[PDB]
């Protein structure tokens, strides 16, 4: 386990391609984790990218990106769901009163 | 008779080494040395102290250059209420500071080269001359861990590709795949032997090897990148089952799974007919010879993998050699 | 004009300000040359000195 | 003559110590004693054991106290079918617990305190006097590892402050961050020297030593609690080029980084110059001494960082050093 920064993203055919200072860790690093959620975050902004190491090879490094620290949704109780990673107030919300979703323009189709 | 060995230090000459003792070893990165030298001392009149914590030293053996430091790199001045007050020296190969030297590479991750292009910028940062061999490996990644040494990085890389790395006599560093092809000496039983004591022991030996490890190329995955880079590799010399399984530290490559385990039957191998020999009187290691031994049957090609000049002043003039096949 | 601390503490703004001016005054070491041309000068004869 | 040496076992002296054998070392954190008994058995006759695996020791060297257990750790029973029949026993430091005790501390990770007041929380479960002197420093987070020692934690917290922790003589635990400063004996060749053996190793010495850690703060990320806590310290007594690199167990402070810095600069320097003293007849340790080998040529004020007091029923007594500039 270990810890580094972004500055840039790029795309390829099977995944994302990082580059996650550290040292120069590398210029393409091995494709990163989705699990559903993902994002394209502008070159060289806030953001803190943890990299967890394939056995202890260090030929290995997949990325876990993280949204900016300073923009960071303080959700209320018994609340979840999620956000715009780059602002907090443009989100959406599962409650127990409603599907609840927040944005000044909705599109669909 | 002309003097069979002369030690240099710093251009001056040693006139008073009492003892001396020179090793390469073949199964290292860095060679050694050791003279054991008097010193004098009378109170109240003045003294004169070297003490020189570094300089350049030399052997030459027979009129022969057999060892360069980078020497005087350690000093200690032992001292008896009895028998008498002497003085010690040590040194080793040029590449000492490699062995002792965390690396300080510009960025820390290679993008794409070959093992070659990445052993001359990590070495080139102390003026240190490399000797290149071999054959050259092109790998897609290589990302040198964070402040590890730099002999245990070059000998990472160098296990999975069968490629000794080890020190020549005049300061250069060596990466070879076979052996240097200079015949010796046949060393004959009741000829020049002076002891001699063989060995096989099946502790360390395994008939089956298997080697496995994921993929990191620029793109594969799944399958093609876990459950499919398997190989295996067998001795055949040993007659039973004592299966062994190793995992590949790095982008596992067919070729490479099997240069890797070819490398681990060489050092198995080896390290199961280990031979030594004392030839009395006092050229280079990885040589080719061969022996006579019929109590033992040895009648086959031999090659030297270690090497040792020693003397006394009691005139105890010996060599020893770590003979493996 | 602006700049930014590099070891937070808390209850401090994260940004700072210089004054009007600018930090300058900074200068490297003198070498041998310039030093005697220098030395000459003194020892030299000159008028209006 | 007056007895040199007195030693007391919860306060019934031993007037037979046939042998004897003390220590007392600045690199540890407890020291060590042992005692040679002799012991009788006469056959079909009553015998009295007393077997003791724990109690106090006492030692007093020349009418002053020289160790404080507690005492008997280990008691073995030689026996020999010609020479003699005899008992062997031990000894350590009162914070011999805590050298053989896993911690259990009440919850196991501190929110925010200082080192003075997590180190009274761990030693005081076995109420053992602590002795503080050095210079409090303020840790935001601290969480002792689940199950560690308790010398593990102390002096892996106390390597990054440069606090020496070792033991006093009456039964405390001292942490200082330098000499006590009692000025001791002017050691000198020809007056009271017996032997000598000095030493300098370039294999344990850098001119360069870089640290790296994140930070643990309350609110620090990003470029600031990632890529900014780097901080270098260089020897310079070393005129050679061997550069090393080291990573910090901890919240990174700029402070702290050189403080770590510093301690492995000592440590390294220290190791680099050992000596060792034999100086006949039979105060403490860390002491300051003056030395005089002209033949070597040290003419340098010198810290004791061990002492040994050693006796012998053929009279042969003793006494060694380990001093370090």
């Amino acid at each position: 386990f270990e810890r580094h920064v972004f500055r840039k993203l790029d795309h390829t055919d099977t995944g994302a391609i990082v580059t996650v200072e550290g040292s120069g860790t590398m210029d393409e690093d091995v494709p990163v984790i989705n699990s559903g959620y993902g994002f394209n975050p502008e070159d060289d902004e806030e953001l803190e990218v943890f990299l967890l190491s394939d056995g202890s090879d260090a030929s290995g490094k997949f990325g876990v990106m993280t949204i900016p620290r300073n923009k960071q949704r303080k959700w209320p109780k018994k609340t979840g769901g999620i956000q715009h990673p780059f602002n907090a107030d443009k989100f959406v919300q599962l409650d127990d009163d409603s599907i609840w979703l927040k944005d000044g323009k909705f599109t669909l189709g | 008779m002309i003097k069979p060995m002369r030690i240099f230090i710093g251009g001056e000459e040693l006139e008073t080494y009492t003892s001396a003792r020179l090793q390469r070893t073949k199964k290292q990165l860095t060679g050694s040395l050791t003279v054991e030298i008097f010193l004098n001392y009378v109170p109240s009149k003045p003294v004169i102290v070297n003490a020189v914590r570094g300089k350049e030293i030399l052997v030459y053996v027979m009129g022969e250059l057999a060892f360069t430091g980078e020497g005087g790199s350690d000093v200690t001045v032992n001292f008896a209420k009895g028998q008498g007050y002497s003085v010690t020296l040590t040194a080793r190969g040029r590449t000492k500071y490699l062995v002792d030297s965390s690396h300080s590479h510009p960025t820390g991750s290679f993008k794409d080269t070959s093992d070659r292009k990445v052993i001359e910028a990590l070495v080139k940062e102390h003026k240190v001359v490399l000797d290149w061999q071999g054959t050259e490996v092109k790998e897609p990644k290589i990302t040198l861990r964070d402040g590890n040494r730099i002999f245990n990085e070059i000998f990472e890389r160098c296990n999975q590709n069968c490629h000794f790395a080890y020190e020549t006599r005049d300061g250069k560093l060596l990466v070879t795949d076979g052996t240097t092809g200079v015949v010796g000496e046949d060393i004959v039983l009741g000829q020049n032997i002076l002891d001699f004591s063989a060995e096989q022991s099946e502790d360390r030996a395994n008939s089956e090897i298997t080697v496995k490890g994921h993929r990191v190329a620029k793109d594969v995955w799944g399958k093609n990148a876990i459950v499919q880079p398997v190989q295996s590799v067998a001795d055949s010399w040993v007659g039973a089952n004592i299966p062994l399984t190793i995992q590949h530290y790095g982008d596992a490559t067919n070729e490479s799974l099997q240069r890797r385990a070819k490398f681990e039957a060489d050092r198995r191998a080896a390290e199961s007919k280990s031979v030594n020999v004392t030839v009395f009187h006092v050229w280079d290691i990885g040589n080719i010879h061969y022996v006579e031994i019929p109590p033992e049957g040895i009648f086959d090609v031999m090659e030297c993998v270690s090497l040792t000049y020693s003397v006394d002043a009691k005139s105890t003039l010996e060599t020893q050699l770590e003979l493996a096949p | 004009t602006e700049g930014s601390l590099v070891t937070p503490v808390p209850g401090i703004s994260s940004a700072v300000t210089a004054y009007g001016g600018n930090f300058c005054g900074g200068d490297d070491a003198e070498e041998c040359e310039p030093f005697r041309t220098r030395y000459l000068q003194r020892l030299q004869y000159e008028p209006r000195l």
